Order: structure tokens, then C-alpha cells, then sequence
RNA sequence: CGAGCUGGAGAUACGCUUUGACUCGGGGAUGUCCGAAUGGGGAAACCCACCUCGUAAGAGGUAUCCGCAAGGAUGGGAACUCAGGGAACUGAAACAUCUCAGUACCUGAAGGAGAAGAAAGAGAAUUCGAUUCCGUUAGUAGCGGCGAGCGAACCCGGAUCAGCCCAAUCAAGCCGAAGUGGCUGGAAAGCUACACCUCAGAAGGUGAGAGUCCUGUAGGCGAACGAGAGGUCGUUGUUCGUGAAACGAUGACUGAAUCCGCGCGGACCACCGCGCAAGGCUAAAUACUCCCAGUGACCGAUAGCGCAUAGUACCGUGAGGG
RNA sequence: GUAGGGGAGCGUUCAGUCCGCGGAGAAGCCAUACCGGAAGGAGUGGUGGAGCCGACUGAAGUGCGGAUGCCGGCAUGAGUAACGAUAAAAGAAGUGAGAAUCUUCUUCGCCGUAAGGACAAGGGUUCCUGGGGAAGGGUCGUCCGCCCAGGGAAAGUCGGGACCUAAGGUGAGGCCGAACGGCGCAGCCGAUGGACAGCAGGUCAAGAUUCCUGCACCGAUCAUGUGGAGUGAUGGAGGG
């Protein structure tokens, strides 16, 4: 989970073969199709007073700059 | 087991009035009501009677014989009468006891 | 028994009107299990009474302060 | 009050026999700790209590009826007055 | 309400009642111990403490989270709603694709209903103009190991129909018309002979088949007081399984403008055209059904619910079955 | 004439309609040498004790011998095999409607590191007394661990709790996590372990280091005297 917005939870991952032919080979057969999840990280921050909490790149970046309710 | 509600636990009469027993045996026979059992539609008018034999086992010197006693009835007796014959009821009002209401048929008493 | 001639009494008298009925009620109950309870009903009454004995007293609990 | 809690007197023969020696015993209430009970009694019969014994008693009966039965749980308690023998006369019974 | 009551049970004793019980409507007060349970402990209903009020008895407070502060939250709900997670069998007469399905199941949140909602839309007539639901369009367009098979939307008809705001009568209940004789019978409401009522001849009960005996019905009354952004990579949704495949959506990286501005109209460009996203709340029609009433070319006891009642006996360590 | 196709009908229930039927007696049941081409129908008699035929039409949980079918009843096997350790019994007496099978007495035999006694767990009232006699007791039963009713269980010191901790369980702040949730210091719960004040007798039909009797011990609170001064922690050590 991040500061601004939650995260994690992701989606499936395919894997095709015969991949790419004359502008188009015969086609792209699939052989995978499963399922996955994507995470991030943290750095200590705080508002009101001292904290720590997780901080998502795409937030520690947005916070590194203009702060929004939260201070780096 | 349903029971005596078909009517409506309402006795069309008092455990004190006088009534003639229409239909069934004891037709036209009358007598002062005694038991007013509404729920069940039970009536004890000095009319019907049976001589029962009491079951008094180790009941202090048994000597149990055959008691004459009244047997209850249902809506089988048409409540109260004045013309000396079964009579509906209808023209109520009140008395010097406006705190109440009466009943009456062709005539008007009870 | 409930009419004003009930409330008509004090707060302690109320108590007095209670702690005694269950002093009767007791001897009664004793009698019972001791054999001789000829006054089954008496019990009920006695009981009944103490209910009101409080029921009423509770009625004051909102009447005189709200 | 005082008169509360005691539930009834213990009839039986022994008990009654125990009485001929100044030991009284009635059924108190289940949850009726020794002290309270020791109290009650005294002040309901005017007298003190030198000793007190108490312990619980289940019940589970019936006559018939696919209704088995059910306990009824009691708590017969026994007290020993001081040389100041007797409780009223609800003893001489 | 008006003269019985004293629960199922029916049995006896004591009694209570017109100084209006009983019973029925509707507010109160009592409401032990457990259970969110929450003074602490705990193998549920048990064990132990503390502060305060207090003549003893006895009363009250003592959990955690938001909040100055009131005040709110923790649990429980048959199905219905959305959300996070999400199978296999099965089909493809084998199977990896796909199908079965985003169903079954798990969890979260919630209400009586939800959800969705006021156009960076759909869509082509330079039209319609929130959302939802029904019919239809149409099994058409399309997707598809282009196999098995899956399958829209616009238009049109109908239910219901609002957009507004930010930030710079039903329950209790009371009244209610109109028949007698003879006959068959153990008993008649049946037969029969003359009689009446009928805005009430719906129904149930009466010792057999009942308009006129009872309870009722049509119809009338009826209460203190109670309700009503763009992109690159990984992927995905919509008919969309990479295909030339847009747009939406997002984990990751990046990263704009602002009217001679911005987005889109299935790559893509110009032209023409529709709309203005990154703030929000919102009846109504919709779904279900624990409960209630009425009905039923529904059952009538091996049926019907598992139960004419019982989730009981009984089986299991238990989940559970019954 | 088998699979299969085609035709016409019989019967059950429910439903709308017509004619009706019934307590001097309906449905169902039971009997029968009638009728019809079959499915089937009728008459008469018996039982029965209240709803019910026939006709047209509509709808159907609509027709059965089979599924090692399902529920239930009842058979065969057959007064068969069994009566659950080869520790044996006999007599007298008694009670009783009735006893090989109950009680009494006198002998016999079997266990005797047990087939005796005392706990724990576990089960509950199965304990004791008076009754009972259906069903249970592999037979009898006058009896019972079975049915009924009543009584019975007594603790400052025995076990446990108001003390302790182990494993392990839980756990404010804390560490992780799609949800649910997963871990985690202190603190807490947790014996099976530590700690800790009685013992000798008597005795209900039925209780006992609990009641009684004799004598004793522990803590707690207050009174009195003695004293004549510190007392001494959620911390230290020692120790357990």
C-alpha cells in the first residue's frame, strides 16, 4: 500500500510462440496465461508529527516536490 | 387442533339466562344457564343430564356410584327467549344504566 | 394496594411495605415445604404486592426531577 | 434484606435429628456464599452462628414422557448456633 | 370488551372478578448470568479485583477505535447489491487455446434495497441529450485452435422521469335483515307444505347437506391516541482470445497544454463532426424474500417442509448428518 | 412377426359444465358361473360410515413384475445354532400368586502382586431406604447397575482458586500482509512441576484429615501489657 492511493494487486502473464512472421508468420500461439501481482516500497515521512509509513516512488517523487497534505 | 373458534369465543348469552334447546335431543326443553364456557362452546343448562359413575379409587372409602349430573352442549341451544320460543335478538339501547346495552327480539326484554 | 393510599406513604414505609411481605412470604414458603400450605393464593398476592410496592416507587423516580 | 435468600428448611430425618442437638439446616440459594448466608439466618431468627457448612446438589428426574427430565440444583446449608440453642420453635416441629 | 377467569394439559386445592377481571390495541417500569460483550481472567453462562455513591443490603463506573464536545463505530441478519480474491469437473466425442466462468466458493462493506447517474457520451440525422429496467433490434455486427462455441449497441416502443451543488387510509373494536309445522333420524340445516330477507345466497360451526340458529357477510360506525491527462513495457475490460485493433483500465517507468486550448469519432493524416475529463450528493422505475395476507385444473400424511413438528431421537471426537 | 413407423381406444386424478346420487346409508373394502373385441364395465350380496357415479371438455406427479431399485410388513433357513472364558457346587430354612435362579444359615471350590484395598481419569446419582415389577437382565426372577418416590453429599488447614512459573497459548506500542489475516518484547493465561497451617479417634441406612469429641496449628483485625525504635520496595544480592 502507498501514501497516495493503494496498490499491489495485479493481472495475468501470457507467453506466445512462433512469434512474428512475414509481417505476420502464421500467427502467435499462446502457451502461458497465468496470474501475478506488482509491489513497490517505503521511506519514513510524516504529517501532524513524526511517522515513517510506506512511500511509493510515484509519491515520494510527487512529494519530493510539492507536498500534498503530506510532508517528506 | 383448531376448536370452538369457528364461532368466536363469544357466547351468545349469559351463564345466568334461560334458554330453550332447539335441535338435538332435549328439543324445546329449557332451564337456567350454569356454565359459561365460551372458548369451547360449552353450556350447562339444567336441561341435559346423565348419571355418571365417579372414579374414586383409594378415595377414602370409595363407595363410588352413579351421580346425576349435567352434560354440557354447544351452539345447539338458541340463547334466551321471551315469546317462549327461540328468538333472535336485535333492538338494543340502554337503561338508567346507560353504562350498558340490552337485547331483544320481536318484543323487547331479557 | 395501589390507589393513592399506596403512594400516600413514605419512601422507607415503602421499604417497610416490602421487607415485611417477604418476611411473610418466607414463613409462608417455609410452611409450604414443611407441609400445610393451605393458602396457596396468599403467596401470589403477597408477591403481587411487592411488585407494585416497587413499580409505584419507580413511578416517583421520574415524577419529581423528570 | 435478611429474610431473602434462605429458600426453605431441610426436612429429612437426619436433619430433624440434627435439630434435636441444636443444628439447623435449610436449603439456601445456590450462589449464596457462606458469609452472607451466615448473616441472613442470624438476623432472621435472632441468634449467632458458630459454624457453617454448605455444598451443592443436582437433581435430574422424571416419571415418564419422552421428556427425560432436568436437574433442579440446590444448596443445602447447615448452621450451628451457640449454646443459645434453638431457633424460635420452627425446630420442635 | 363486557361478566368470565384461573397458560399448552386437560388434575386437585386456593382463589380472582362486574368496586368492570379475562382477553385484545398501545405506551411505560422490572428485565439475573453469557453472548460484539467491552473491569481483568476464562476451557460461554464461570473466578477474581478496583474507584466512587452508600445506614448493611444495595447502586453505578471501570474495552478498544474517531473525535474539544456531543455524538459515532465494534455484532447480528434467509435471499437480493457492490467490492477485493477466484476454482475444477465439464465441452471441445483425446488436449494445452478457448469452454465451463468471473459462475461455485472465500472475504470486505451496506441498505431495505442496492448499485449507476447529469455527458471530455452515444452516435451520423451536422440527431438524440443523466442513470436504471422491460420489449425489440438480433442471434443480426463481430469475436472464435475463425473449432467447440461465445454474442453486442445505436435506432424504435414502454416503466419511471429531478438534477443540483463545488475548487480558481392501515390495526383493537362496536352495529348488522330474514322461518314455522309436519315427516324420516339416534341426531336434521335433509324431505315436504306454506312464509320472509336480500347494497350483505363469500365462508366456518350446529349430533347429516345451514340465506333467514350461531359466528359472520354487504353496508355503517369506529378511540384516548398509534402508525404512514499522453506515452513506452507488463496485462485487462467492451462482440475484442494481438490481430492493422481503438478507447477505456492500471503495476512500472516517464510525463503535456489551455482557444487563433483540450478529448474523442476503432491504426494513421487532413478535412468534417460530437464533447469539454482529473471534486461531489441525488428520488423514481430495479432485485430478493426471514415475516405478513390472499389466492391456487398444489399436496392431503412412502405426499407435502427434514418436521401434522423435531432439527428432537438417534449416528460422528468434529465439521456435519438426521 | 423382434427394433421401428401408423391407427383406434380402455383406466386414475385434478378442473369447468349437464344430470344427478346418498344416514332406509356415499367412497373405500370383500364375494360372484354377467356384459363388452381388449384395455375394462354392470348387477346382486356382505363390510363400511360419509361424501360420491355417469356424460362433454380442459390439464396431467396417469397405468408398472423386473432396475443386486426405494420404504414398510411379513416369511424360509428353523423350537435350528447359540446363551459370551471348563473357579464347580450341595442341603436346610424362609419369602411368594408363582422361584435351580431372591434372602438366611451350614458346607463345598475359585482369586489371593489378585479375581483384595485406595486413588486419577472418565461416568453420573449409578449411593442409601421403601416400594415395583411392563421393557433391559442372553433363561427364571418375588431380585438388580432396571421404573417410581424420598433422603444423601458438611472442610481457615485435603485438591484446585483468590500465589508461581514450563512447554505452549496470548499479547498495548512494534514487524509483515489482497482480504480474512501472518508474526512479536514486556505483561498475562497456562501443570503434569514450586509454594503452603492438623492429628487421633467416634459415628447416619447413606459423608468424613470436612460433623461430634479431644487436643493443635496459620494468617488476618482489634484490645492489653513489653518495647523502646524505624519500617524497610513492582529495584540488588542470597536462596529456591
Amino acid at each position: 500500500t502507498g501514501k497516495k492511493n493503494l496498490v499491489v494487486n495485479s493481472v495475468i502473464r501470457r507467453g506466445k510462440a512462433r512469434a512474428d512472421g512475414g509481417v505476420g508468420r502464421k500467427t502467435t500461439g499462446i502457451t502461458k496465461r497465468v496470474q501475478r501481482a506488482n509491489l513497490h516500497k517505503k521511506a519514513i515521512r510524516e504529517n501532524g508529527q513524526v511517522k515513517t509509513v510506506w512511500l511509493s516512488a510515484n509519491a515520494l517523487r510527487t512529494l519530493s516536490k510539492g507536498p500534498y497534505k503530506g510532508i517528506e | 387442533p383448531s376448536a370452538g373458534s369457528h364461532h368466536n369465543d363469544k357466547l351468545h348469552f349469559k351463564k345466568g339466562d334461560t334458554v330453550i334447546v332447539l335441535s338435538g335431543k332435549h328439543k324445546g326443553q329449557t332451564g337456567k344457564v350454569l356454565l359459561a364456557l365460551p372458548r369451547d362452546q360449552k353450556v350447562v343448562v339444567e336441561g341435559v343430564n346423565v348419571i355418571t359413575k365417579n372414579v374414586k379409587p383409594s378415595m377414602t372409602n370409595p363407595q363410588g356410584g352413579q351421580e346425576q349430573r349435567e352434560l354440557a352442549l354447544h351452539a345447539s341451544k338458541v340463547a334466551l327467549v321471551d315469546p317462549e320460543t327461540g328468538k333472535a335478538t336485535r333492538v338494543r339501547k340502554q337503561i338508567v344504566d346507560g353504562k350498558k346495552v340490552r337485547v331483544a327480539v320481536a318484543s323487547g326484554k331479557t | 394496594m395501589k390507589p393513592s393510599e399506596m403512594r400516600n406513604l413514605q419512601a422507607t414505609d415503602f421499604a417497610k411495605e416490602i421487607d415485611a411481605r417477604k418476611k411473610e412470604l418466607m414463613e409462608l414458603r417455609f410452611q409450604a415445604a414443611a407441609g400445610q400450605l393451605a393458602q396457596p393464593h396468599r403467596v401470589r398476592q403477597l408477591r403481587r404486592e411487592v411488585a407494585q410496592l416497587n413499580t409505584v416507587k419507580a413511578e416517583l423516580a421520574r415524577k419529581g426531577e423528570q | 434484606s435478611h429474610y431473602d435468600i434462605l429458600q426453605a428448611p431441610v426436612i429429612s430425618e437426619k436433619a430433624y435429628s440434627a435439630m434435636e442437638r441444636g443444628v439447623y439446616s435449610f436449603w439456601v440459594s445456590p450462589k449464596a456464599t457462606k458469609t452472607e448466608i451466615k448473616d441472613a439466618i442470624q438476623q432472621a431468627f435472632g441468634v449467632r452462628v458458630i459454624g457453617i457448612s454448605t455444598m451443592n446438589v443436582p437433581g435430574k428426574r422424571k416419571r415418564v414422557g419422552r421428556f427425560i427430565g432436568q436437574r433442579n440444583d440446590r444448596k443445602k446449608a447447615i448452621v450451628r448456633l451457640a449454646e443459645g440453642q434453638s431457633i424460635e420453635a420452627l425446630a420442635g416441629q
